């Protein structure tokens, strides 16, 4: 009996260890109303969470507590965990031990405060933090190979050989799904369709998920998109109003491969994977080329694998064979790894108990990382 | 002061070749300051 | 030749230029080419797309920094040639390149193709009367005014130790490692991200270099100070924002003594010095321990002499006199040596003439260079 | 020999004996 | 009990193991212990911190290589004991050490303490019935099937020449030099660094050894091949990258004939062979030139016999017949000799029993050694 709770900046995937899919999946967001001194009606909650905040977008100011995979507002983060445990899962944190997920090369303060809250506030019997990239290997049952776990906050590439990580080869990029949404809003406004407010930002994100796809040849696709109006598709808003996205449809995801558009002054996601392999040992490079895994929900763009294959192949040697591993279920690949690891009898020893926390302190999390 | 100490020092650059050439045994550049 | 020879210290960090006989280098500027990343809109704005030296330092925020040379090896030759053109320009020496002979000072055990191409430029692009390339270690001895001594020259780009006895150099006992000052700046940046301070931009990396120079001390016992709670020493950034550096001050510069921290299979700076002496003949070993000369900017860390002397004493034989000599002008020692050597009449015979290069070619540089 | 041929480090297409000329 | 004795050829490069009567050694593996340098993160990762033979070769990139024996002298005995334990293990011969006698083949002119400690392992740590130590040269004569001949055994670790006439071995004419195959690999590495290819890692040095074995020829006239333009033979690394070796191909192996190149004050390999014959009495000198036997892995260089015969002819007396015989199984000749000697019934008197060692001790080995 154990709980797996992924602390994603976009979506919170929670469930019991051994389960195939997460039980409770909701957006990690807090919505507080823009209330004036004028009297309000009955059934009014001071702060809404998840589906409720998504339903009442009109009045509620939506503030993500996690910014670039870092918890900015810890008080709101506790309210997300409180809704997750008590309301969504319908389980006491005192009963089951909780498996948590961290991004690589995160600030040390996150682990320190994380463990304090779970043991002190929630009084959990045990808590273990795991690397998202390491868990995704358990989902694929592969000890060797690199993973490109691209989230809403950040994107990172962690190469692991025969279940041994190369810490020097780990690369972190702040470019992620949330930055793409803000880019799409700007270029849609230039077309004519203006989106300013927090509620409108969420509507544009829902539009992005439906229409946007990755082009194989960016210049040729834009040249063809300029010529013909076959790619131009219509989208119906919550209001009767209908919009035509046009050439901007496939323009948004290009920023991942060419960050110069957003102005990141960094290398593309395909260059990050290649650069990481170059930092890795010469012998194991062959196996990393053979096992390039794509993880997270930011790699669910249609035809991203086709563009990735072309770009990596160009960078890689001509003699070398480059194989990209893109399973249908990438979105829940990190959580499934957590469920498999938590289910494994070996992991039973890895749990940090309340007694161990009290004796050692919050510094115990830093010792039992890797 | 350093210039004055090394001022009258000379080297023999005749037959000088530092390069990784195998032919003709060992070589030592800068024979003498004669 | 009546025209004074020009001394050019092609350092990774800062290029030191001047005429032979000069007491100090008159013209010292950073070794990188800054290009404007922002768009020019107004009329009367800054002219040129290339900024070198004080113009790049003044308007750094606008520019994207790009180092042409890494570990004493020219990566971009087009940029390196333009900087050598800048040395002769009205802002710097303001003289004709065809009128003055040149003295170049490269690091030991560099690739032959680098030396060959570098020379070609000064005979083809620049119509120089004569070119002589000299070793960094030999020049340092002219500055100190000693024929016998071990020269441990830890630069920004490369760290090497050359034992020279009464003028004689043992070429097989020379030890070179790529790890240098620039690698500590990158390694410190890693700790700043872990503490929670982001410096992604090429301009922000130069601030990290300034932070390293200001606040970093070398611990006598690294494990003791690592465990002990560190005082959070505040640094004021150019904009006004305050950052707490804390334990990263002494944990970052440790790389010089422990290359396993980054994960490179190389000897520590303390092992390089002693090992280079141990390779020398049994009779001379005691004299080489007696005559140790420190050089380079990377020795300027607080407690370098105290830590080095402790590490050398442990590796060195028992009942041996270990005297470590530090010139007050550590940074300027190499250039001053060049000025002293260049001023000598014996230097005239050392020259490779333009005519000699044209006849023999690249062979002339390999034959006459050490 | 076909018996020793199975081994990886076998000399092939080489003379067995090096000898000086009998004639001056 | 008269269980079949195990022959163990303790070579510097590769250890050749098998039972007496066997025509070829069944089990040949590299003589080093590989330990994993990277951290274990996964629960299904590779088990064990010690990898020997084909497991180390397959997973080389993960491991840090460290040779226990240098110039045929065991530096680390703990590692050497584990390698002999591996010979008896399920992966190699798979037999009890208490049941079978052993035949060990050490190099000539080793320290007395070396044999004493080595013997202690096989009598104290391993309860072996009987141990016999034999010369490398004497075994080569059993393999070749000749009573009279000079055996020039140039190995990876050590090169030595032992003149033996009609069974008789002259102990005063034995010549041994530390410079061997492993020194040429290090000397070639220096030329690759000059070209601009770095191989700092212990795993990368094994690729340099493979490059030498694949593409390295011995020049008949060094001045001719120095003057003539050398063909740049490309070598493909595991990742796919190509290296042009060029003139370094023939410059590396020259070390064997000119030790002054590395900077060692010793005689050349060609001087060792002729000098060893010249030390012998006038009557036998002409027959020793007639009966010259080449052995060891460092004789496998292209044109080795042609260059050696030219150098021996110059040093040798005028109008003498010089016949140099090279067995096709140069590498395996020593072990084959061991199997032939071990198969003899006279071998029962030759070895030292466990009980015999316990009574007399080390003294018995010292008496019978030569
Ligand atoms: N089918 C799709 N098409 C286009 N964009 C998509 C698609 N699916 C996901 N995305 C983008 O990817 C982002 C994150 O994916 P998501 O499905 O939230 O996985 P996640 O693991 O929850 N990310 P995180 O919140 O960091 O755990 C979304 O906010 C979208 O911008
Ligand atoms: N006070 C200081 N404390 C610590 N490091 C310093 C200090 N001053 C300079 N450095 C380091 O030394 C470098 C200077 O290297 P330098 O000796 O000029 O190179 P080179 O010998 O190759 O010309 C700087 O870039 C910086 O990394
Ligand atoms: N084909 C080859 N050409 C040149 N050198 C070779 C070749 N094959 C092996 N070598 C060298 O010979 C060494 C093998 O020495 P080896 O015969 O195992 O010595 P030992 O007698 O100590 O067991 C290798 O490590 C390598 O340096």
């Amino acid at each position: 009996a154990a709980l797996v709770v992924d602390n994603g900046s976009g979506m919170c995937k929670a469930g019991f260890a051994g389960d195939d899919a997460p039980r409770a999946v909701f957006p990690s967001i807090v919505g507080r109303p823009r209330h004036q001194g004028v009297m309000v009606g009955m059934g009014q909650k001071d702060s809404y969470v998840g589906d409720e905040a998504q339903s009442k977008r009109g009045i509620l100011t939506l503030k993500y507590p996690i910014e670039h995979g870092i918890v900015t507002n810890w008080d709101d983060m506790e309210k997300i965990w409180h809704h997750t445990f008590y309301n969504e899962l319908r389980v006491a944190p005192e009963e089951h031990p909780v498996l948590l997920t961290e991004a690589p090369l995160n600030p040390k303060a996150n682990r320190e405060k994380m463990t304090q809250i779970m043991f002190e506030t929630f009084n959990t019997p045990a808590m273990y933090v795991a690397i998202q990239a390491v868990l995704s290997l358990y989902a694929s049952g592969r000890t060797t190979g690199i993973v490109m776990d691209s989230g809403d906050g950040v994107t990172h590439t962690v190469p692991i050989y025969e279940g041994y990580a190369l810490p020097h080869a780990i690369l972190r990029l702040d470019l992620a799904g949330r930055d793409l949404t803000d880019y799409l809003m700007k270029i849609l406004t230039e077309r004519g369709y203006s989106f300013t407010t927090t509620a409108e930002r969420e509507i544009v994100r829902d539009i992005k998920e439906k229409l946007c796809y990755v082009a194989l040849d960016f210049e040729q696709e834009m040249a063809t998109a300029a010529s013909s109006s076959s790619l131009e598709k219509s989208y119906e808003l919550p209001d009767g109003q209908v919009i035509t996205i046009g050439n901007e449809r496939f323009r948004c995801p290009e920023a991942l491969f060419q960050p110069s558009f957003l102005g990141m002054e960094s290398c593309g996601i395909h260059e990050t994977t290649f650069n990481s392999i170059m930092k890795c040992d010469v012998d194991i490079r062959k196996d990393l080329y053979a096992n390039t895994v794509l993880s997270g929900g930011t790699t669910m763009y249609p035809g991203i694998a086709d563009r990735m294959q072309k770009e990596i192949t160009a960078l890689a040697p001509s003699t070398m064979k480059i194989k990209i591993i893109a399973p249908p279920e990438r979105k829940y690949s990190v959580w499934i790894g957590g469920s498999i690891l938590a289910s494994l009898s070996t992991f039973q020893q890895m749990w940090i108990s309340k007694q161990e926390y009290d004796e050692s302190g919050p510094s115990i999390v830093h010792r039992k990382c890797f | 002061a350093a210039y004055d100490k090394f001022k009258d020092k000379r080297v023999g650059t005749k037959g000088l070749d530092f390069s990784d050439r195998i032919g003709k045994t060992k070589r030592t550049g800068y024979e003498s300051g004669e | 030749i009546a025209n004074q020879p020009v001394v050019i210290d092609n350092g990774s960090g800062v290029i030191k230029a001047g005429f032979a006989g000069d007491q100090i280098p008159k013209y010292c500027f950073p070794n990188y080419v800054g290009r404007p990343k922002h768009v020019r809109v107004m009329a009367g704005a800054l002219e040129g797309d290339i900024f070198i030296g004080p113009k790049a330092e003044e308007h750094r925020g606008l520019l994207s920094i790009r180092y042409p040379m890494e570990h004493g090896i020219v990566k971009d030759w087009n940029d390196m040639e333009r900087i050598w053109q800048y040395v002769y320009s009205k802002d710097q020496l303001q003289t004709f390149s065809e009128e003055h002979p040149v003295l170049l000072t490269e690091a030991p055990l560099n690739p032959r193709k680098n030396r060959e191409r570098a020379a070609e430029v000064f005979f083809e692009t620049f119509n120089v009367p004569a070119l002589f390339i000299s070793m960094q270690a030999v020049l340092s001895l002219y500055a100190t005014g000693r024929t016998t001594g071990v020269v441990l020259d830890s630069g920004d780009g490369v760290t090497h130790a050359v034992p020279i006895y009464e003028g004689f150099a043992m070429p097989h006992s020379i030890m070179r490692i790529d790890i240098a000052g620039r690698d500590v700046s990158r390694f410190l940046r890693l700790y700043l991200r872990k503490e929670g301070y982001d410096f992604h931009s090429s301009s922000e990396f130069e601030i990290v270099k300034a932070i390293k120079e200001r606040a970093c001390y070398l611990s006598i016992n690294p494990q003791k100070d690592e465990t002990l709670e560190t005082e959070k020493a505040q640094y004021y950034l150019p904009d006004g924002s305050t950052i707490e550096i804390g334990p990263s001050r002494f944990r970052a510069p440790e790389l010089l003594f422990r290359p396993d921290l980054i994960g490179e299979e190389s000897e520590g700076i303390h092992e390089v010095l002693v090992f280079a002496i141990q390779k020398s003949d049994m009779d001379l070993r005691r004299t080489l321990f007696s005559n140790i000369v420190l050089s380079g900017g990377s020795t300027l860390f607080k407690g370098f002499g105290d830590r080095l002397l402790s590490e050398v004493k442990k590796l060195a034989p028992k009942d041996v006199k270990i005297r470590i000599s530090a010139p007050q002008e550590r940074l300027y020692s190499t250039w001053i040596g060049g000025s002293i050597l260049a001023s000598l009449d014996t230097f005239k015979k050392m020259w490779v003439s333009k005519k000699e290069y044209e006849e023999d070619g690249a062979r002339s540089i390999h034959r006459k260079t050490f | 020999d076909p018996k020793y041929a199975d081994l990886p480090g076998i000399a092939r297409n080489e003379p067995d004996v090096y000898e000086t000329s009998d004639l001056p």
